[PDB]
Formats: structure tokens, C-alpha cells, sequence
RNA sequence: UUUGCUCCACACAAUAUAGAUGGAUACGAAUAAGGCGUCCUUGUGGCGUCGCUGAACCAUAGCAGGCUAGCAACGGUGCACUUGGCGGAAAGGCCUUGGGUGCUUGCUGGCGAAUUGCAAUGUCAUUUUGCGUGGGGAUAAAUCAUUUGUAUACGACUUAGA
RNA sequence: GCCCUGAAAAUGGAUGGCGCUCAAGCGUGUUACCUAUACUCUACCGUCAGGGUUGAUAUGAUGCCCUGACGAGUAGGCAGGCGUGGAGGUCAGUGACGAAGCCUAGACCGUAAGGUCGGGUCGAACGGCCUCUAGUGCAGAUCUUGGUGGUAGUAGCAAAUA
RNA sequence: AGAACUGGCGAUGCGGGAUGAACCGAACGUAGAGUUAAGGUGCCGGAAUACACGCUCAUCAGACACCACAAAAGGUGUUAG
RNA sequence: GAAAUUGUUGAAAGGGAAGGGCAUUUGAUCAGA
């Protein structure tokens, strides 16, 4: 039978598995959309 | 050399193993009917294992006859050995295990003078 | 009657190729389909971009990673056609599998080879005029897949190198007839001709 | 010449079957070139050999053969049934057989 | 398959020898058996089957 | 049933004491063969009068063959069939070069156009319509125009191998 | 490294084979349209022609293809060199220059073949591995232990240490 | 008629699946083709039935042979056989030159119950045949007694200050 | 849930209906060859992507009896009357 | 001095059991003539 109250979940299954990350530094998985009309720079930086 | 025969035709070469003796070390494969009212081998569903039936009845021109076309008569001494005298081409002697190893000298020498084929003449011979 | 049979997949009727392919693989053939996102399916856009959501929620409900896998690409839909198709949990089954190989677009390896069509899977020869259709490629974007673009491009390049190829080799062919008709009148062109050549 | 061939190629496509029983006694051949029954029939009754290849040295060869021979045609595409001295191992499913011309009635 | 209007393997219901262990009843019998085959008596085939009846169906005389 | 011929079929319901020499009613039938031109005279003779085939004898039965099998005709034929809640007459025109044709074909379009299976249809009447403009269907019409010609565009070849080595052509 | 490793060539041993037995022979697009050829006023152009399947095209003769003698022509083809260019979608292939060598069945001769006995796949392919003979090449790391706490139940992670 | 609206249920999912649109759909017609332990023919086994043959070298008339048909099976009935402990008879049977037992992806016979042989181990008895006899055949009974596993190097061996 | 007749299952495998006690076909000694039943012949899968005339386009199409459902009422959809 | 169960050695196979039937390939092994 159904939940007889409703509620939110808990948690966000988007940020699943909640695993250990496989590197101490976390990888950038995008990069700005390239405009080839300003001149060449960095997207990121490195820092502590 | 023993009597023609016609080939030899085995209908069924394999063992007839009793349900289960693969399964079960209690089981084993000396062959036994199932008698179990739902046994899928006693309905004879498809993919199991095949039951002996009088169908499976070797010819009865080769039936009892060894590879060689003789039927194996077991001796225990020369007498025995000897009933076999007129009998070279049907029948072939088979000296029995708890001969000693003399008395197999002496059976086998006496078959070699009356042309009778011994299917055993290598057991208990001196090493 | 070739080691191995490239077929172009452009407007070839996805389920009718996949069976043709499927047969082959089970006969012993080895296949490459090139050309996947050119693929057709009977029906319009809609419908078959409303199947293949049909199929999307289909998944494993305590873990979605078990569950059937959706695939985007159109070399991977038809694969599903061609694996629905053929016997894939038997070791028979995965050799046939092994002996085929689809691709979008017309990689290197095979640009420069003979491609060949399937007429019975063909959608010009099959489809009543007027019967609508869709794309494989335009249903895979819909879908999820990422390199309509990308292929489309590199089909560009290919095509405009395969035309500079044709072009030099049409010259040589009209060079190579010119010198056939030459000599036509000769006899041992006669005598061939009096048999057949 | 660069041709040696004296045989019909042939794939070996599987047993006679029914849907969900086959019969490894018989064999079905797609012969090269032969789309109707009426084509078969002139290679009905030739030997077909089945010719693989084996790690050990049998009788001064590695190379082994299975000969058959066929029997009938098969259905309306130009398959034929075959029998061999020995079955074929169904692994050869989509293997190549020789069908040579012999015997021959030409 | 067949669909039979008679029982199958029917044994014909009759004694075709004497159930007795006799060696000379079983002589007479042979006797009686070859007397029957070779002469087309009715009176030997009659005997040869008395021969083999059990001892209520050979009342006293 | 099959690919069709004509029969006429007369039968007699048998001569008894007070009546010799019965009616000897005809009828031409449509059939694959001579045991169902029977079938279906004993059929429609027990819908019309009162006889059956135990009452009654088969005197004659003979294919009639088209006169001019070789000369295209159009054809009325009025038929009466059951539809799943009723029975209907109806009136549809064939062009043929046979009745036997014409009548194959009203079967094949009955069975496509109303799902009327044969046991469910009466063939009442085949008649050659003489003079056109007494052919009063458009689908038979439009091939008694004048000078008719038409193309068959997308034409399809039936390949006799697996795989081609051109891309074909659908021309014409 | 009680002479280790790698690459190439050769030879010898194994190892197997989802299954070679002349060639996977490359436009693109359309199909109620195209391909090719040709011409011009270069186009959504004119004219001609083709399809109606690859039933094609190429290749294909020679002890599984030997040894030789010529003719004709400067073609075809194999090999190892070599000139330069193109190819990144998985390029790993495509094209091209020059000479050298072999073959050439384009044509005409001379010699050989047998006895595998009337057939027997009658062994001709390529996959990996090992070893030996030569030549060429290069001269590290990782883990445990210790250590850190950005980590951590244990493994794992993340640090440091000639 | 077909199609559509009417047409809403709970894990993701079923014309069996793929997929199929002048169908690989629906109605109808025609052929070819595929394949059951069914049908036809043949062999072999058995059963039943009808017969032949005691005229000899003939010891197996319960034998040999000819002919025809037939073969599903729970509960159940009956028949013919296989195996075990012991008993009368017999083979003047086997055996310390190795009985019995046991082990043996070694061989042979039987449709089968089983039987036989070889090899190893072993150490004192045992078997074939005709009969007699029964405390005579095990997969089960939460069976009985004994023995042994997986669980599993697991749960855990943490109260009473050290 | 309860009767009538027959045929079955129980007691029964085999081919088909994917699957299934009962449906269809057919009942069964061991084999060989041939032919079929019911059911099928795109591929899974043995067997015509056979031939023929039509019909249907469904933004929930339909796809073989038992059987795994759909109705009244409607639609210048389209077809034939 | 059996079996269960176990160690070692050798042989083989092993994508969510294993085992089984028919058939043949391959390896090993073996009788008959
Ligand atoms: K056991
Ligand atoms: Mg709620
Ligand atoms: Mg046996
Ligand atoms: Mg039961
Ligand atoms: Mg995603
Ligand atoms: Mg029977
Ligand atoms: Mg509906
Ligand atoms: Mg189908
Ligand atoms: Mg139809
Ligand atoms: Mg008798
Ligand atoms: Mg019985
Ligand atoms: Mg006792
Ligand atoms: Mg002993
Ligand atoms: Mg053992
Ligand atoms: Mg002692
Ligand atoms: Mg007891
Ligand atoms: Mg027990
Ligand atoms: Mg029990
Ligand atoms: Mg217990
Ligand atoms: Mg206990
Ligand atoms: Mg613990
Ligand atoms: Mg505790
Ligand atoms: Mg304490
Ligand atoms: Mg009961
Ligand atoms: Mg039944
Ligand atoms: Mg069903
Ligand atoms: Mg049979
Ligand atoms: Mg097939
Ligand atoms: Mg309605
Ligand atoms: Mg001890
Ligand atoms: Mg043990």
C-alpha cells in the first residue's frame, strides 16, 4: 500500500556511487565552449 | 580363426546407469527401474537418460559371441579345457581368476596343442 | 563468394537487412556494415522514436546497470536487430557475431573497398511509394547519440577524396574503352565475338 | 595455373532439424552457385569431403578428412542433404566442404 | 498405432503340455503328440489333450 | 474454393408412379470441380425448390468453356452475401476475358473488400455488359477510355543473389 | 641477472585454426530517375547511348606449372631497390619517378613427365610459441618493509626516504 | 470491411523474441517445401498364434525350424530370470606357486538384474552346476548406530577498573 | 457448484499450440530409408524475403482455434456497396 | 583396511551452478584380426 505520508528521498541519485573518487584530483569533464575569436588562454587553473 | 558370422551388432554399446548415480554417490549405477509416480525417466520425457527394453535384444546368430566370433567358456583346468576340444572354431577359453600361475602354464601349453584359443593368456605370467 | 562482404546500410530497411546479415554470419560469412546512421526504418520519425522509448524505459528496476542496455548509436541499434536475430548465448551464436562488424560512416579501413547492397532490404525497392520512413542517424541523435556531426563531416571529406578517386578513374576507363574499341575490328576480336567475348 | 580447384565450394550449414530437435545423421549443404533443387540434382550423389586441420601427425599428414556424400535436395533454394561416414562435429557449422565431381555422369 | 478389437499377446487358454512333471506322462504325450501331428485322428488329438488335464478335470472312472 | 471452372449442372428429383419424367431443372455453377458443382447445385436447388440429393439424381454435368476466352469483356455480376450482421445484394463490374476469370476475381475482392469467405456468398447473376456506357463502376470505366495508355513507374526487380554490386535503378 | 632483454634474417621444433583453395573489383546522389560519351550558348542545357542485374569485369595454358631454342614488340607482370606526394575515422594504406633483375602463353619450335599402379585433402594456407645461428639496439622499475594523514574497518588511497 | 476515437494501474517486458508497413499485418486463392516415437518397406529383439519335424550320424521334441500378427502404461496381477546367508548332492572344482575381500575414465558377455577377465593390494579360505532353505537385495522412513563434511579458520574467546 | 453422452487426462511419452495434465496431430520394442499429420517455411529455426487479387498507416497498428479479453456509441480516414 | 571426507601429484574444463541424452570433432587409452 502506498507511503500513507508523503516525503522527498533523501539524497541526490545523481551523484551516485557515493564510491571513493579514483584520483585525489578531480578531473575537469568540461572545458568552457571554445570562442576562436578571443585569443589563446587557459580555461582552469591548478591551485591549493 | 572361429566361425563365420554375420557382423557383429551391439544395438545399444553404452551402460544402462541407473537414474541419479551421477548425482548421488548412494546411487549406484548397477541399474534399477524408477518407480516414482512423477520420475521424468519412468515417463521417458525427452532428454533423458534410456531404459533397457527387450527391443535392445542383441541377434541371436551373434549374440553371447566375443569380438573374435567365439563364446567364452571359463576353465579351471585341463578337463575343462579339454571339453572344448571339437569346439576351436565356436568356442575360446577363458582361464579363471583363481588360477595359479603353474596350473595356467599347463593350461595354456595344453591349449596350444589342441588349437584352443585362450582369451587370457597373459594373466599372472612372470615378470 | 567474397572473404569478406561490405555492405552499404545507406536506405537499406534495418529488421530485412538485419535478417540478410544474420543468415550470412549463421552461413559463415564475414560482414562489415558501414554506413549505419543512413539506415532506414519503416514508419515515421514519431513512431519509431516512440518505440525506441519504449524500449528506454525497459531496465532492470533494483539496478538499472543490470537492466537492458539502451544503445544510441545506429551501427549499435542494428547490431541489437542483427543480435535479436541470431542465437547469441551459444558459442555458434558468438562466432557469428565475431564474424561480423558495423560501422558509421565509411572508416579507413574499408573506404577504399567494394561496398554492396542487399536488394531485398533495400527501402527504394521494398517500401510502397509514399510510405513514410525514418533515419537511423536522425532517430539515434533523438535519442542520445553524440557524433551525427562528427560522422557527417568525415562523410564529407571521404566523399570529396571518393570523387577526386572516381574522377581519375572514369578518365582511365574511357581511356581503357577508346582502346577497346580500337582493335574491335581486328580477328581475333571477331573470333572472340563469334564466341561470346 | 593459379587455380587448382576441382571441387564446388560448400557450406556445411547444419543438421536436419526440426525446431527443436536435430539429426546429426544428416548434414545440410549450401552448395556455391545452386539456387533451386532442379540445379542440385546434378550433384546429388557426389562426394563431399570435410578437410581440417590437426596438431598431431596422423599417417604422414596433419590433415584429416571427413568424407560424405549427398543424398537428396533440401527445400527450394538449392540445399542438399548430406551423410557422412561420420557425422559432421557441428562445430563445422559454416565451415567450407569440397564437393567434387565425382562420380561423374557427364 | 492400431485400434485393436482383440485383447493382444492373448495366450490361447489352453494347456499345450501337462503341467505335471511325470517323465513318463511326458512320454505318452510325445507319444500321443506325434500320433496326433501324423495320423488325423480325432481320437488321438482328443487323447493328447486329456493327456495334459490336471487331476480334477480327469475324474475317476 | 479454387482457381474456378463453370459447370451447368441438371438434376431431376426422381421419377416416382404419378410423376415420370420430372422437371429437370438446370443450374450453371461455379466450382474447382465437379464434386462441388454437385454440392452446391443440391445446395442451391434445396434453397429453391423441394428436393434434395437423397430425393433427387444429378442427370448432367458439363464444363461449359468461355466462347471467347481471347476477347477482354466486362462483366456485371450480382451477387447476395452475408456480412457479419446481415445478408446484402451487391452489384460489382469485372473486366475479364472469362466468366471463370470474372468470377475468381469477385471471390479474391469480396474476401479482400468485405471479409465475405465462400460459404457466405450467392453468385446470382455473370452477365457480359455489351454496350459500354452500361458499365456504370469509375475502377472499370477508366479502362474503356479511348487510345489508354500508362506508364508503371518504380518498377522493382527481383534479384536473384544476396548482394548487389550497382545501387538499381526503379526505370522504366 | 649463475649471460639477462628487444628487433630483424635464416633454420629447426612445436602450436593450433568458427574454417583460404584465382581477385573484398572503392564516386556521390536520385529512384515519379540516373550512368556514360559528346557538344556548346557550361546549364536543373542539347544530342547520343546503356540498363531489363555480377549470367559481369579482371584473371585464367606451362614438372602445384620444369629445362631449353628462337620470332615479334618495348608491352604486361613479380621481386628487392628508389624518386616524390597524398592518407589520422581505426590513418598502417593509396598513388607516383627511375634504373636493375626474373618471368612472359603475344607467336613459333626441342626436351621432360609414366609405376601416386582405376580414386583416397593426397599435404602447397597462416596463428602463436620455443630454440639455435648471425646482425642491430637499449642499459629500468614496481612491490614488501619504513614513512605521511589531504586517506582509511582490512585491503585501498595519498605522501616522504640513497 | 480495415483503420481510428471510445481504451485508466501499479518492478521493466513481451504477436515467444528480433523485427516487419505493395509486410514478415488482415481476407482469400495456388503451388513448392520443412518435419513426429504416426503411415509404407526392410532388418533385429521379444510376445502371441498357426504349423512342420523322433525315419536315421540326432546328446539340446522344454529341441530345431517355417509362417503371420503384435509391442503405451500408474495402481495391480502373472511369468521368466539376476543376486545374498546357510543345507543335501556333484565337479575326485579353485587355493599359501596366493582363497576371500578391497581398489582399478583397463578388457569381454548380458536388454537388464548381473556375470567374466586382466592389473594392484592382500593373506586362508572359496566357487560352478542340480536341488533345499531363508532373519535374502535399500535412496529415502524428521529411519537406527557409527563415521564425515560445507558452513569455517567463521560466530566468537568483550561483565567483575590494570 | 451440480447432472447427461462421448472422448480424454489421471495412468502418456512423442510432433505442434513459445511456455502448460486435459487442445490439435498422433499414441510409444531397437534401428534404417521414404512419406506425412497438426503446425509451419524473413531471422532466431528445418522449410518460397514464393506466386496472385485486394484491404490497412494506427502520436496505444496487427499478427491464428482452446488462449490468455474488450462493448455500446462514433469518424468526408479509406474501401466497396 | 571400503565409502563419505581430505592432502599432494598428474590430466582436463570452467563469462550467474553442476550433473544428463543423441551425435560427432579433438586428446588420452584399449581389445579383437
Ligand atoms: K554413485
Ligand atoms: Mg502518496
Ligand atoms: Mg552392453
Ligand atoms: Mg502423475
Ligand atoms: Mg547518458
Ligand atoms: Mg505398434
Ligand atoms: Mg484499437
Ligand atoms: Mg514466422
Ligand atoms: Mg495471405
Ligand atoms: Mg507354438
Ligand atoms: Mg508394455
Ligand atoms: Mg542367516
Ligand atoms: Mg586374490
Ligand atoms: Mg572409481
Ligand atoms: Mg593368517
Ligand atoms: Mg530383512
Ligand atoms: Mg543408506
Ligand atoms: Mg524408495
Ligand atoms: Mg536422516
Ligand atoms: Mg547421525
Ligand atoms: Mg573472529
Ligand atoms: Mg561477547
Ligand atoms: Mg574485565
Ligand atoms: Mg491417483
Ligand atoms: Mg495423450
Ligand atoms: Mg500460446
Ligand atoms: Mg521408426
Ligand atoms: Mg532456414
Ligand atoms: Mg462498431
Ligand atoms: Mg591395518
Ligand atoms: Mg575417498
Amino acid at each position: 500500500s502506498h507511503r500513507k505520508y508523503e516525503a522527498p528521498r533523501h539524497g541526490h541519485l545523481g551523484f551516485l556511487p557515493r564510491k571513493r573518487a579514483a584520483s585525489i584530483r578531480a578531473r575537469v569533464k568540461a572545458f568552457p565552449k571554445d570562442d576562436r575569436s578571443k585569443p589563446v588562454a587557459l580555461t582552469s587553473f591548478l591551485g591549493y | 580363426a572361429s566361425l563365420p558370422h554375420p557382423k557383429i551388432v551391439k544395438k545399444h554399446t553404452k551402460k544402462f546407469k541407473r537414474h541419479h548415480s551421477d548425482r548421488y554417490h548412494r546411487v549406484a549405477e548397477n541399474w534399477r527401474k524408477q518407480k516414482g509416480i512423477d520420475s521424468v525417466v519412468r515417463r521417458r520425457f525427452r532428454g533423458n537418460i534410456s531404459q533397457p527394453k527387450i527391443g535392445y535384444g542383441s541377434n541371436k546368430k551373434t549374440k553371447f559371441l566375443s569380438p573374435s566370433g567365439h563364446k567364452t567358456f571359463l576353465v579351471a583346468n585341463v578337463k575343462d579345457l579339454e571339453t572344448l576340444t571339437m569346439h576351436t572354431k565356436t568356442y575360446a577359453a577363458e582361464i579363471a581368476h583363481n588360477i595359479s600361475a603353474k596350473n595356467r602354464v599347463v593350461i595354456l601349453a595344453r591349449a596350444k596343442a589342441l588349437g584352443i584359443k585362450v582369451t587370457n593368456p597373459k594373466g599372472r605370467l612372470a615378470l | 563468394v567474397e572473404p569478406v562482404v561490405v555492405i552499404d546500410g545507406k536506405g537499406h530497411l534495418v529488421g530485412r537487412l538485419a535478417s540478410v546479415v544474420a543468415k550470412q554470419l549463421l552461413n559463415g560469412q564475414k560482414i562489415v556494415v558501414v554506413r549505419a546512421e543512413e539506415l532506414n526504418i519503416s514508419g515515421e520519425f514519431f513512431r519509431n522514436k516512440l518505440k525506441y522509448h519504449d524500449f528506454l524505459r525497459k531496465a532492470t528496476a533494483f539496478n538499472k546497470t543490470r537492466g537492458p542496455f539502451h544503445f544510441r548509436a545506429p551501427s549499435r541499434i542494428f547490431y541489437k536487430a542483427l543480435r535479436g536475430m541470431v542465437s547469441h548465448k551459444t558459442a555458434r551464436g558468438k562466432a557469428a557475431l565475431e564474424r561480423l562488424k558495423v560501422f558509421e560512416g565509411i572508416p579507413p579501413p574499408y573506404d577504399k573497398k567494394k561496398r554492396v547492397v542487399v536488394p531485398q532490404a533495400l527501402r527504394v525497392l521494398r517500401l510502397k511509394p509514399g510510405r513514410k520512413y525514418t533515419t537511423l542517424g536522425k532517430l539515434s541523435t533523438s535519442v542520445g547519440w553524440k557524433y551525427e556531426d562528427v560522422v557527417a563531416k568525415l562523410e564529407a571529406k571521404r566523399k570529396v577524396s571518393s570523387a577526386e578517386y572516381y574522377a581519375k578513374k572514369r578518365a582511365f576507363t574511357k581511356k581503357v574503352a577508346s582502346a577497346n574499341a580500337t582493335a574491335a575490328e581486328s580477328d581475333v576480336a571477331k573470333q572472340l565475338a563469334a564466341l561470346g567475348y | 595455373a593459379e587455380s587448382h580447384r576441382l571441387y564446388v565450394k560448400g557450406k556445411h550449414l547444419s543438421y536436419q532439424r526440426s525446431k527443436r530437435v536435430n539429426n546429426p545423421n544428416v548434414s545440410l549443404i549450401k552448395i556455391e552457385g545452386v539456387a533451386t533443387p532442379q540445379d542440385a540434382q546434378f550433384y546429388l550423389g557426389k562426394r563431399i569431403a570435410y578437410v581440417y586441420r590437426a596438431s598431431k601427425e596422423v599417417r604422414g599428414s596433419k590433415i584429416r578428412v571427413m568424407w560424405g556424400k549427398v543424398t537428396r535436395t533440401h527445400g527450394n533454394s538449392g540445399v542438399v542433404r548430406a551423410t557422412f561416414r561420420n557425422n559432421l562435429p557441428a562445430k563445422t557449422f559454416g565451415a567450407s566442404v569440397r564437393i567434387f565431381l565425382y562420380p561423374s555422369n557427364i | 498405432g492400431i485400434d485393436h478389437t482383440s485383447k493382444q499377446h492373448k495366450r490361447s487358454g489352453h494347456r499345450t503340455a501337462p503341467k505335471s512333471d511325470n517323465v513318463y506322462l511326458k512320454l505318452l504325450v510325445k507319444l500321443y503328440t506325434f500320433l496326433a501331428r501324423r495320423t488325423d485322428a480325432p481320437f488321438n488329438k482328443v487323447v493328447l489333450k486329456a493327456l495334459f488335464l490336471s487331476k480334477i478335470n480327469r475324474p475317476p472312472v | 474454393m479454387a482457381h474456378f471452372k463453370e459447370y451447368q449442372v441438371i438434376g431431376r428429383r426422381l421419377p416416382t408412379e404419378s410423376v415420370p419424367e420430372p422437371k429437370l431443372f438446370r443450374m450453371r455453377i461455379f466450382a474447382s470441380n465437379e464434386v462441388i458443382a454437385k454440392s452446391r447445385y443440391w445446395y442451391f436447388l434445396q434453397k429453391l425448390h423441394k428436393v434434395k440429393k437423397a430425393s433427387g439424381e444429378i442427370v448432367s454435368i458439363n464444363q461449359i468453356n468461355e466462347a471467347h476466352p481471347t476477347k477482354v469483356k466486362n462483366f456485371g455480376v450480382w451477387v447476395r452475401y452475408d456480412s457479419r450482421s446481415g445478408t446484402h445484394n451487391m452489384y460489382k463490374e469485372i473486366r475479364d476475358v472469362s466468366r471463370v476469370a470474372a468470377v475468381e476475381t469477385l471471390y479474391q475482392d469480396m474476401a479482400a473488400r468485405h471479409r465475405a469467405r465462400f460459404r457466405s456468398i450467392h453468385i446470382l447473376k455473370v452477365a457480359e455488359i455489351e454496350k459500354t456506357a452500361d458499365v456504370k463502376r469509375q475502377y472499370v470505366k477508366q479502362f474503356l477510355t479511348k487510345d489508354l495508355k500508362f506508364p508503371l513507374p518504380h518498377r522493382v526487380q527481383k534479384s536473384t543473389k544476396t548482394f548487389s554490386y550497382k545501387r538499381p535503378s526503379t526505370f522504366y
